[PDB]
C-alpha cells in the first residue's frame, strides 16, 4: 500500500488492482520480480549499443566464428551456436543460485533515507529502461523483417555520431 | 557413514577419501546430485534409443522441418544441419520452467532430497518396513550403471 517506488510525478498508478488484498509474500515476490526485470532491462539497453562502435576479438569457435563478424541486435541468437547460449546460461545460473563471484562488500552501509532514495532512483532508472529495451527490439524486429520500412535507418535511431 | 549406496559385492567404496571429514549437509546434496545425474542419465537412455530405433514424432518443429529430418546424435544440436537454435532455446526455457515449477517442495513431504509429493502419490503410504531401502538402492544403482552406459554412447557416438 504504501512503501519504497512512490514518487510524485504520479502516485500510486494501480489503475487494474494487480494487488488490491494480496499478502505480504506476494508483494515481496513481486517488488523482487520487477527488480530483477529492471537490472535486466538496464543491462540489456547499455550492452545493446556498445557493440556499434568496440569489439572483443575473440573466437567463439576457436579457429572460426569470431565476434568481429557477427550481426548486432536479434539476428546473433541465430549466428552463436547452441552451446554458447548454454554455457554462458549455466553461467549466470551458477551465479544466481550459488555465492560464486558475488561479493557482500557491495551492500554498503548508507544510511535509511539515502538507501531509501537510491533505490527508488533504482527502480525508476528501471522501469525507463524496461521501455527503452521494448522500443528497440520492435525497431530492430520490423527492419530486419523488412528493410526500408520505417524509414529511419541504422540500428540506434538516436546518437547518430556513432555513423 | 554406512547408508544406501553401498549394496553389491564391495561395501565402502571410497578409494579417494572423499568423506574424509564429512558432514550432514554435504552427504545429502552429494546423494541428491547423484539420484539427479542418474534420473537424467536413464531418461536420455530412453530418448536416444527410441532416436536410434527410427520412430519420430508426426509434423514439424520449425518453418517447414519435419521432425525426421533433424539427423541422429550430437548433430541434432550443434554443427551443420541442426536445429533451428530459437526452438532449441525455447524449449530449453519451457524445460528450465518446468523444472522450477513442478519437482519443488511447496508441502512439507521432506523425508530424502528428491521427493516432490505434494500430496498426490499412488501408494507410498501402506508399504513401509524395508522396501524403501531396497527401492531407493535400486534407482542408485539403476541411475549409476546409466551413467556410466550414457558416458560411453557419448564417446563413442563422438569418436564413431
Ligand atoms: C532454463 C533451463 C534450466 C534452468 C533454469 C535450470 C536450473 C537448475 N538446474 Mg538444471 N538442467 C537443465 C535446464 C535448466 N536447469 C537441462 C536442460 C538439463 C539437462 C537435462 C539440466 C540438468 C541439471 C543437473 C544435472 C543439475 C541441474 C541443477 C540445477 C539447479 C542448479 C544449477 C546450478 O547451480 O548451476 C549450474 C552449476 C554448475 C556448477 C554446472 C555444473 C556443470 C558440470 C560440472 C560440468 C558438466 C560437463 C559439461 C556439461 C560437458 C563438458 C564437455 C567437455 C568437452 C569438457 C537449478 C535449479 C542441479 C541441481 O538440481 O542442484 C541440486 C543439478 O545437479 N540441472
Ligand atoms: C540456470 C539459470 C537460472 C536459474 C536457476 C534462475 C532462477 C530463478 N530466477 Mg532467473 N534468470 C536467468 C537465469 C536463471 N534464473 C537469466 C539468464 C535471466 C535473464 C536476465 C533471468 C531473469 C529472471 C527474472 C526477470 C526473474 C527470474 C526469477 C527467478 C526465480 C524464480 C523463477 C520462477 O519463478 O520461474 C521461472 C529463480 C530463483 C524471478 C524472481 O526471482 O522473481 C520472483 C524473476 O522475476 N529470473
Ligand atoms: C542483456 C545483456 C547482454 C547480452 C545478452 C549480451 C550478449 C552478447 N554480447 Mg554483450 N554486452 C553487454 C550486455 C549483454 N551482451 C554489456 C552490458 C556490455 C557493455 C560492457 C556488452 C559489451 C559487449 C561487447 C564489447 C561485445 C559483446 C558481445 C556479445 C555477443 C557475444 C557474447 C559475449 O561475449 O557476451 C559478452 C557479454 C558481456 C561482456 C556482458 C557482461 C556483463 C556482466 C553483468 C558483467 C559482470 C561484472 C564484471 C565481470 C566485472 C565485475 C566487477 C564488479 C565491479 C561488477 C552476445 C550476443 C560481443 C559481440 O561480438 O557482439 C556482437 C562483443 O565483442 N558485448
Ligand atoms: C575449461 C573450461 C571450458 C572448456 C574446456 C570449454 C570448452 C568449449 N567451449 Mg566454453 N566457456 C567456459 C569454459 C569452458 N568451455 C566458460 C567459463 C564460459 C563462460 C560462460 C564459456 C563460454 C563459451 C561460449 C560462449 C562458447 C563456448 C564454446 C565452447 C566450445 C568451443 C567450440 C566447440 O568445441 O564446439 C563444440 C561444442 C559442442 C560439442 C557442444 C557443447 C555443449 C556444452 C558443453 C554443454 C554445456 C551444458 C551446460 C554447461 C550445463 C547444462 C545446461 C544448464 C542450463 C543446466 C568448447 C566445447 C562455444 C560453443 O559451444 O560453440 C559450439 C561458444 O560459443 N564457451
Ligand atoms: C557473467 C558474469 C558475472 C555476472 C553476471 C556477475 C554478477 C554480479 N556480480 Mg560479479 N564477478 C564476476 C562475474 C560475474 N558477476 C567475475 C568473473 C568476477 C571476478 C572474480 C566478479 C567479481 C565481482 C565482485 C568483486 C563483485 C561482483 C558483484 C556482482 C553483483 C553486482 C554486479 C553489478 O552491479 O555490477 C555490474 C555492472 C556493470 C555490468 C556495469 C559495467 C560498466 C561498464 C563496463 C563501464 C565501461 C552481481 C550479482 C558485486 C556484488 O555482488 O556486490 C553486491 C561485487 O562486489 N562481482
Ligand atoms: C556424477 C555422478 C555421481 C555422483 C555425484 C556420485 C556421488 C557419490 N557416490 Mg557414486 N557413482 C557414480 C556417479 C556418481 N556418484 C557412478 C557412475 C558409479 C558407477 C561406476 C558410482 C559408483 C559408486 C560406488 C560404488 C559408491 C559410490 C559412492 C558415492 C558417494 C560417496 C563418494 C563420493 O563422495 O563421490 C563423489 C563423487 C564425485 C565428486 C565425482 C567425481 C568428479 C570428478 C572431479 C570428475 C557419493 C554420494 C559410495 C557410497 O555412496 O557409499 C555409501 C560408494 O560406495 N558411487
Ligand atoms: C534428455 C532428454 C531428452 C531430450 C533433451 C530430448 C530432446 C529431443 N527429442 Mg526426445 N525423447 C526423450 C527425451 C528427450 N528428448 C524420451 C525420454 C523419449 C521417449 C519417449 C523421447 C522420444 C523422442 C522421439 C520419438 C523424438 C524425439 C525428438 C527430440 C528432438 C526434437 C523434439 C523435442 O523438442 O523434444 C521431444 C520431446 C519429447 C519426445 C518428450 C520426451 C518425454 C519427456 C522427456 C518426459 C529434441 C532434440 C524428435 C526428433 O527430432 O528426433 C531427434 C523425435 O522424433 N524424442
Ligand atoms: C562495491 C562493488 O564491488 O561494486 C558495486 C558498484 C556500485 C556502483 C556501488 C553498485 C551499483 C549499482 C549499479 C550497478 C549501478 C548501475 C546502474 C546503471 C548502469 C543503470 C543504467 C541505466 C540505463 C538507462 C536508464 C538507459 C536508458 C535508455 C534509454 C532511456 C533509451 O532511450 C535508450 C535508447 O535506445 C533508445 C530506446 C533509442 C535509441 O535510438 C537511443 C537510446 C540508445 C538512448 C553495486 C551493485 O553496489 C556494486
Ligand atoms: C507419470 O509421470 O508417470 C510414471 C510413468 C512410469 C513409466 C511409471 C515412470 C517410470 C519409471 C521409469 C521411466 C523407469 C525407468 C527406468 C530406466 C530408464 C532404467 C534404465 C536403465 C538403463 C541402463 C541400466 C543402461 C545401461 C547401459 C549400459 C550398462 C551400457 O553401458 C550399454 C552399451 O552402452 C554401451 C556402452 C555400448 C553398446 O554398444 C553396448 C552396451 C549397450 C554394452 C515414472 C516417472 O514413474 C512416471
Ligand atoms: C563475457 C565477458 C567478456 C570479457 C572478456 C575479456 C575481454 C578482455 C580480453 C579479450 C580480448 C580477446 O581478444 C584478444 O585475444 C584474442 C584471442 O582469440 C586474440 O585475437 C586474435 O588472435 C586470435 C587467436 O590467436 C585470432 O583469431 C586472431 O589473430 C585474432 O582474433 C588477440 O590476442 C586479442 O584480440
Ligand atoms: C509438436 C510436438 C509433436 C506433435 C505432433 C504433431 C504436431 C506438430 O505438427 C502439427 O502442427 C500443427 C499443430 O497444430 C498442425 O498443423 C500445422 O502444421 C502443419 C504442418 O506443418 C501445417 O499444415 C500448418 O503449419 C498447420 O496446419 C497439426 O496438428 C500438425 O501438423
Amino acid at each position: 500500500e504504501n512503501e519504497i517506488g512512490v514518487l510524485p510525478p504520479t502516485g500510486f498508478f494501480d489503475p487494474a488492482g494487480l494487488s488490491d488484498g494480496i499478502s505480504q509474500e506476494k508483494f515481496d515476490s513481486y517488488r523482487l520480480a520487477e527488480l530483477k526485470h529492471g537490472r535486466a532491462a538496464m543491462l540489456a539497453v547499455l550492452g545493446y549499443v556498445a557493440p556499434e562502435t568496440y569489439r572483443f576479438g575473440y573466437d567463439l569457435i576457436p579457429g572460426e566464428l569470431s565476434t568481429n563478424d557477427i550481426p548486432n541486435g536479434v539476428a546473433a541468437i541465430k549466428a552463436i551456436p547452441f552451446g554458447g547460449w548454454a554455457q554462458m546460461i549455466a553461467f549466470v545460473g551458477c551465479v544466481e543460485t550459488y555465492g560464486w563471484f558475488t561479493s557482500p562488500t557491495g551492500v554498503l552501509d548508507l544510511p535509511d533515507d539515502i538507501l531509501a532514495k537510491r533505490q527508488t532512483a533504482e527502480l525508476q532508472h528501471g522501469r525507463l529502461a524496461m521501455l527503452a529495451f521494448l522500443e528497440l527490439i520492435r525497431h530492430d524486429s520490423q527492419n530486419l523483417a523488412q528493410p526500408g520500412f520505417d524509414g529511419l535507418d541504422n540500428l540506434i535511431t538516436g546518437l547518430p555520431f556513432l555513423y | 557413514e554406512s547408508e544406501i549406496g553401498a549394496q553389491a559385492p564391495l561395501g565402502f567404496w571410497d578409494p579417494l577419501g572423499f568423506l574424509d571429514r564429512a558432514d550432514q549437509e554435504t552427504f545429502d546434496r552429494l546423494r541428491y546430485v547423484e539420484l539427479k545425474h542418474g534420473r537424467i542419465a536413464q531418461l536420455a537412455f530412453v530418448g536416444n534409443l527410441i532416436t536410434r530405433a527410427g520412430y519420430h514424432l508426426p509434423g514439424d518443429i520449425s518453418l517447414g522441418r519435419a521432425f525426421a529430418d533433424v539427423p541422429n546424435g550430437i548433430a541434432a544440436i550443434n554443427g551443420p544441419d541442426a536445429i533451428s537454435t530459437a526452438a532449441l532455446l525455447q524449449t530449453l526455457a519451457f524445460i528450465g520452467f518446468l523444472e522450477t515449477r513442478v519437482m519443488i517442495d511447496a508441502t512439507g513431504e521432506s523425508q530424502f532430497r528428491g521427493d516432490f509429493r505434494n500430496g498426490f502419490d499412488f501408494g507410498w503410504d501402506k508399504q513401509s518396513p524395508e522396501w524403501q531401502t531396497n527401492k531407493r538402492a535400486i534407482e542408485l544403482n539403476q541411475g549409476r550403471a546409466a551413467m556410466m552406459g550414457i558416458l560411453g554412447l557419448m564417446m563413442h557416438e563422438q569418436v564413431g
